[PDB]
């Protein structure tokens, strides 16, 4: 039975969730929500009609730094 | 749609940083290098959590470092 | 010319030797963890084998052990590692209570401690002191 | 004997365990649990089939820094082993 | 770069407790650690109040600074 | 790489390791790795309430994040030689 | 700055640590992460002072806030 090895695990599922809302929660305690426009390898991205749950707020377009990405996921 | 772009295209424009802690800065972008580092004009510090307290009005220019920098709003 | 080392110092050797053996793990968060370590990197990443929780409670002298399992443990969130010993690990362990409790406990005494030092924290730095405590930072 | 045996690696262990299904605690405490679907070099992954505690989920990307550590199935080593 | 030009400025430097230090900037480098002389401590504005001053230099640990910027 | 150094002149000798815990372990050092992870021998902590199993561990290796202090003799090494050690350090 | 520091090698400064505390030693060594070396060192706990001394301290780096002279 063939031993893996490590293997873009989301990189190309970057291509594949775009233009939807997605959930993104960030190091210090912050998520936020808003549909995705842009994308980069390092994971930065950009998301429209952002929501920043805190502990919300509305907020246009955005950067999100993908050095400080946590966990994404759509919703 | 490029977030290094949108970030190079918000330049000399007025941009909201917020940072993992309750803490956004907002003022001029001037510029800023590929850790994102970010160089801002008359900046004022908020620290928010409702009710939102200001804490300074920077008249000049600060180097804001990017570790902390979560999301960049244009605006 | 050339300056000898007399021992292996690296990451690597000291966790070695604990290889196949049983060892404690205290990690950032305060959990005890007690298991049979299989594998490790230089990152000080683990696989643990049998891993069991052990909450401790000296001030009543009663302790509680859940059955963890097979563990991977990301290094960064270990404060240290230790190779057990069958010897002197019979006579020193107190009435066990069941786990459940335990966690309960744990968390009201684990939890109001969270409050209390971030409140006598937050008055630190208005003052110049310097008192950094976070939720995932109790051990 | 999984390691001078076939001297192996907490992610080789990680990495071979895909379709397996493990809980994961994250530096929040947040509790996941899923079907792991892919994994990285640096830890990172992909899980299906995700519960997340502390909102039912199809897929998941987890960052590998974020990771406390992660409950594996019970019969892993084992098929390492083979 | 920023740090020539501000060299030698009168500038302040947050760090990530908040307490802020105010002070004119001898050198600063590449992991961002920052000189200081007559350097004096706020908690987060100086009209705050002052905890601290030092009629001596003064070094900063670059990994705690969140800025650097320039009194005016 | 001179703390790294340092130690290892200083291993197989005796030494308190106060953690950020306020916790003091005190050990006979065995190693370091340029992590500045320390790994130790001897153990008898002074807190020995909390940690109850600190007793029953022929080791303990501790990760250099958590440290705060290592306390030792002034016996154990040259001040001349650390200054000028650290004199020569690029940095 | 770090040769600021290489300046007052030798002599007495002030650090201040994340931790609520604070300390005065000699200072014998010093690394570009701000890992410090003092010999003959006394430092203050707050808590609402309190004080303990060693003959010789490392001091791990990751704690370091500012270093002065005292
Ligand atoms: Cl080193
Ligand atoms: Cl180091």
């Amino acid at each position: 039975r063939k031993k893996f090895e490590g293997p873009r695990e989301a990189i190309l599922d970057l291509a594949k969730y775009k233009d939807s809302k997605i959930r993104v929660k960030l190091m210090g305690g912050k998520l936020v929500i808003g549909v995705l426009k842009g994308y980069d390898q390092l994971m930065n991205l950009v998301l429209d009609d952002t929501v920043e749950y805190m502990s919300a707020r509305k907020l246009g377009l955005t950067v999100i730094r993908g050095t400080i990405l946590v966990s994404l996921s759509s919703a | 749609i490029l977030p290094l772009e949108v970030i190079d295209k918000t330049i000399n424009q007025k941009v909201l940083i917020v940072l993992q802690s309750n803490r956004e800065f907002e003022g001029t972008l001037v510029g800023f290098d590929d850790f994102v580092n970010v160089i801002l004009e008359d900046a004022v510090e908020w620290l928010i959590d409702s009710r939102n307290e200001k804490v300074m009005q920077h008249h000049g220019r600060m180097l804001l470092s990017g570790n902390n920098i979560a999301i960049l709003v244009p605006g | 010319d050339l300056y000898l080392d007399q021992y292996n110092f690296t990451t690597t050797a000291a966790i070695v030797s604990s290889v196949d053996r049983k060892i404690f793990v205290l990690l950032r968060d305060g959990r005890m963890l007690f298991g049979v370590l299989r594998t490790f990197d230089q990152y000080a990443n683990l696989i643990l084998q049998d891993c069991v929780e052990r909450i401790y409670f000296s001030e009543e002298n009663k302790y509680a052990e859940e059955d963890r399992g097979i563990f991977m443990i990301r290094g960064e969130n270990v404060v240290m590692l230790g190779e057990v010993d069958i010897d002197k690990e019979d006579q020193p362990l107190m009435e066990r209570i069941p786990f459940k409790e335990a966690w309960l406990t744990k968390q009201k005494n684990d939890e109001k401690r969270f409050k209390e030092e971030t409140h006598k924290g937050k008055k630190m730095a208005r003052h110049g002191i310097v008192y950094d405590f976070h939720k995932s930072d109790m051990y | 004997n999984l390691y001078f045996q076939g001297s192996m690696l907490p992610l080789y262990l990680l990495t071979n365990a895909k379709g397996q299904q493990m809980q994961i605690e994250l530096k929040n405490g947040e509790i996941i649990q899923g079907i792991l679907t892919n994994v990285d070099n640096w830890m990172n992954l992909t899980l299906s089939n995700v519960t997340e505690y502390s909102v039912k989920l199809n897929e998941i990307y987890i960052r590998g820094t974020f990771i406390k550590f992660i409950k594996l199935q019970d019969n892993i080593i084992d098929k390492v082993k083979q | 770069e920023f740090l020539s030009d501000i060299i030698g400025k009168t500038v302040n430097v947050k760090l990530a407790s908040g307490l802020l230090y105010s002070g004119r900037l001898e050198s600063i480098d590449g992991f961002m650690n920052v000189a200081l002389s007559s350097a004096t401590e706020h908690y987060e504005s100086n009209n705050n109040k002052l905890l601290n001053k030092f009629n001596s230099d003064v070094f900063l640990r670059g990994t705690q600074v969140m800025y650097i910027s320039e009194q005016k | 790489m001179l703390f790294f150094s340092f130690f290892k002149t200083l291993v197989d000798q005796e030494v308190v390791v106060e953690l950020k815990n306020d916790i003091e372990i005190k050990g006979t050092l065995q190693s370091v790795d340029q992590f500045l992870n320390l790994k130790l021998d001897n153990i008898s902590s002074t807190d020995e309430k909390k940690y109850p199993h600190l007793g029953s561990v022929r080791n303990i290796f501790i990760r250099g994040s958590t440290v705060r202090y290592v306390y030792l003799n002034k016996n154990m090494v040259d001040t001349n030689l650390l200054q000028d050690a650290t004199r020569r350090e690029v940095m | 700055p770090l040769d600021l520091l290489k300046l007052n090698l030798d002599e007495r400064v002030y650090i201040k640590l994340r931790g609520a505390r604070t300390l005065v030693g000699t200072l014998q060594a010093f690394d570009s992460h701000s890992n410090i070396v003092l010999s003959d060192a006394v430092e203050t706990i707050y808590q609402s002072e309190s004080e303990r001394r060693s003959e010789m301290v490392f001091i791990r780096g990751d704690t370091v806030t500012l270093i002065s002279t005292p």
